[PDB]
DNA sequence: TAATGCTTGTGCCTTTATTAAAGAGGAAAGTTGCGGTGGATTAAAGCACCATCGTGCGGAGAATACGATAAGGCTCTTGCTTCATTTGAAGTTATTGACAGTTGAATCGAGCCGCTCAATTGGTCAATTATGGAGTCAATAAAGG
DNA sequence: CCTTTATTGACTCCATAATTGACCAATTGAGCGGCTCGATTCAACTGTCAATAACTTCAAATGAAGCAAGAGCCTTATCGTATTCTCCGCACGATGGTGCTTTAATCCACCGCAACTTTCCTCTTTAATAAAGGCACAAGCATTA
């Protein structure tokens, strides 16, 4: 897979500013987050691939990204 | 097969809270998943404070230490108590 | 068979909270009164938890507690706030603030 | 005819946006992009539908809080415009 | 006489004060301003040396860094003037 | 035994503000640095205090204070 | 007798990490590599500090390591500084720097 | 009574190092708490690991994921590396 | 630029105290052997993930007019820095004493371990009621006049 | 303030699907007993924390003067916003295929338990030398001209 961090298209970013109380949006802020965002999931997904390997499953299930989103304290409710 | 939740207990507390008010499917999972978070919490913090004394045993005052450590303020306070009230009614019975 | 629970007057499952302990393996060895004074702690909290989800249930003119008056009881509350500032409720949306700045 | 002020539809979709629950992020482009992303860690890994949701639950709520600490740093420069700068303050505060 | 300009000491002190690995706060009123807090905790506590080595140590490591937080917020305002609404900032956004 | 919280003067503040790297300092400053202080002690000696009560001791020791560090994310080294 | 550090050509104790796993309780069982892999693992992560800071010695005309080398080492590195990240060195004061805005 | 440090390992470990340069207690207490965190991260890691599995036991295998998930980046690589290789000299002795 | 004041960087004597080195013991690691549980292997089947297709429709992309927000420039006044003098409170050293942390024993309370029973809870099916989609109306707020 | 227009809360209806209740099983918690550990209490040793005094002298307090920076005000230009049109790919519904995840049975292999040995590490002591203090001193930086 190629180019799916465009997936993330300026009106989500702009709902997603909405929900957090922002009222006015700089031109350069839609690629910025997207980098940033990048950042998280390779933080997050690596670890869940980790619990993966461990487990010696080729599939990576809900409790896998719990943990690894528990690991960097950003603990989830409703999937567990 | 069985998977192990606290569905029930819950929901029991919750008649005994708000008789007329139902819970739906997704906040019973996020309820159960708050109920083992804070057990893993409590039991952890009790865990590392037997290690601290070199004590092998567990017992309510480690509990209550760990309560204490965990839950903040007036939380803690009331936590406390029950957990108090609760352990003599149950050496009482 | 007075049951465990039914003996400190608990509602939550003294006997089931002793098997994860004992599963857990925390220590060595198990007081006969820590898993009363464990399950005696969660109820209390459980049963905050629910009674302030309830409140913002009713104040929102509904009869069903759902993932929003979680969230809005936990975020309401200072001292639940505190304990699970760094948790995600799912379907739980944020608290609904604006800065004042920005208000015309 | 009719037109709104800058700012009073913004102020709308704040309110609206903030009372309701519903994911902001379409579900395929997010799971192409976690599945791009996880293609460089582990070749050939299939994710649970769950693992997705969660992974976008996660994320969105860590992009909301991220914008309310970008708003804060916003306001206190005398703005109401967010800048890459002021989530660039953010993050470095916050310790990333 | 020779006089320095406003804020050329600044810079030296700020030079000289990072090179070094000094506590900054006299012991004794910070052993004082300890015993004062734990008196409202616990009614005759006695402190060891140490604790309160370890406890002063703690805090000036977390004033440094809350200032430097702080150094940062108030030069995003575009300014040199560190202010109480700086540290504000600095604390709200690393949650506290 | 009262009011010691000015015991932490105005040259001690502005001495962990250069440690800081911090160039100018407003006048208000020296008070609010005093609060949080306090604030963080009180977090802080709290704990350590628990520990020593659950010791069954009358004597705070470096090592209370080293876990009451550790439980806010704060490891000290240097003193374990 | 041969010692399982000079088996495994470890500098560390492997008997006192074993000692220290199974006295922490953290789990049931433990295996035979487990032990030598965990004092690989903390040798490696000493000889990597220890160079470092034998390096930020040497830099100082030092031919001692005093804390203020191990916190210039531990903070210069990115590695190092990521794991340590919220670690307080005590008498190691912090890395000289100066935002370029308030030089003259 | 005694206590347990890791002093000796760490002075040999700089004199393999570092031949002529010396440490000061200080230092070198700084260095047997750094080792000391370490290890509990370690250890605690490879518990969590082991119970998610529902393995009663801790192999090299708990210990190398453990080191993925703690240690960053090429650190964990290196630390990967020299554990792979003292398991392989351990067991072919 | 340039002299000049100044703070800091640098070379060398002293000592010292902070680390390098040695010894007895005693505590912990290595070795041996056995048993029994746990990990590795293979089969199997069901359950869930991936790929495909239709479609149709709401959301994304692009243009456009624009107005208001961000940035640059100017001033002024006031808040903070630098230096000088006085002092008063912290730092150091020596001393006392009494409180409390630690270690050692005895011991009786208490929790672990096995085996049995059955009472509680979890999976599954049926359903009804609180809730969601949809349409319609009135109340509310905003923007131009 | 007025008046028109867009937006949203509320009301009601129809559907609906999601939570609640009932039932079989299955499994695990309670009970009883025996047994070995541990944590409680007491006491003595001594480690050291708190209080005391005195001397010193260095840093904190205060003030004066100086000066530059923060904030308020003004202008402008440009760039994000609100609206409209076109299109496009997301999502829902149905399907097929398959691979891979969990469960079960088997076997072997590997680690815990226990006892003996032995040797390596940790207080106690002695020494020695790297660096802090002190002194003197050179050099680059800032400051006004």
């Amino acid at each position: 897979l190629r180019d799916n961090i465009q997936g993330i298209t300026k009106p989500a970013i702009r709902r997603l500013a909405r929900r957090g109380g922002v009222k006015r949006i700089s031109g350069l802020i839609y690629e910025e987050t997207r980098g940033v965002l990048k950042i998280f999931l390779e933080n997050v997904i690596r670890d869940a691939v980790t619990y993966t390997e461990h487990a010696r499953r080729k599939t990576v299930t809900a409790m896998d990204v719990v943990y690894a989103l528990k690991r960097q304290g950003r603990t989830l409710y409703g999937f567990g | 097969k069985n998977v192990e939740t606290y569905k029930i207990y819950i929901f029991k507390v919750l008649k005994q809270v708000h008789p007329d008010i139902g819970i739906s499917s997704k906040a019973m999972g996020i309820m159960n998943s708050f109920i083992n978070d804070i057990f893993e919490k409590l039991a952890q913090e009790s865990s590392k404070l037997a290690r601290y004394n070199k004590k092998p045993t567990i017992t309510s005052r480690e509990i209550q230490t760990a309560v204490r450590l965990v839950l903040p303020g007036e939380l803690a306070k009331h936590a406390v108590s029950e957990g108090t009230k609760a352990v003599t009614k149950f050496t009482s019975s | 068979s007075v049951s465990k629970s039914m003996k400190a007057g608990l509602q939550f499952p003294v006997g089931r909270i002793t098997r994860f302990l004992k599963k857990g393996r925390y220590a060595q060895r198990l007081g006969g009164g820590a898993p009363v004074y464990m399950a005696a702690v969660l109820e209390y909290l459980a049963a905050e938890v629910l009674e302030l989800a309830g409140n913002a249930a009713r104040d929102n003119k509904k009869s069903r507690i759902i993932p929003r008056h979680l969230l809005l009881a936990i975020r309401n509350d200072e001292e639940l706030g505190k304990l699970l500032s760094g948790v995600t409720i799912a379907h739980g949306g944020v608290l609904p603030n604006i800065n004042s700045v920005l208000l015309p | 005819p009719h037109r709104f002020r800058p700012g009073t539809v913004a102020l709308r979709e704040i309110r609206k946006y903030q009372k309701s629950t519903e994911l902001l992020i379409r579900k395929l482009p997010f799971q192409r992009l976690v599945r791009e992303i996880a293609q460089d860690f582990k070749t050939d890994l299939r994710f649970q539908s769950s693992a997705v949701a969660a992974l976008q639950e996660a994320a969105e709520a860590y992009l909301v809080g991220l914008f309310e600490d970008t708003n804060l740093c916003a306001i206190h420069a005398k703005r109401v415009t967010i800048m890459p700068k002021d989530i660039q303050l953010a993050r470095r505060i916050r310790g990333e």
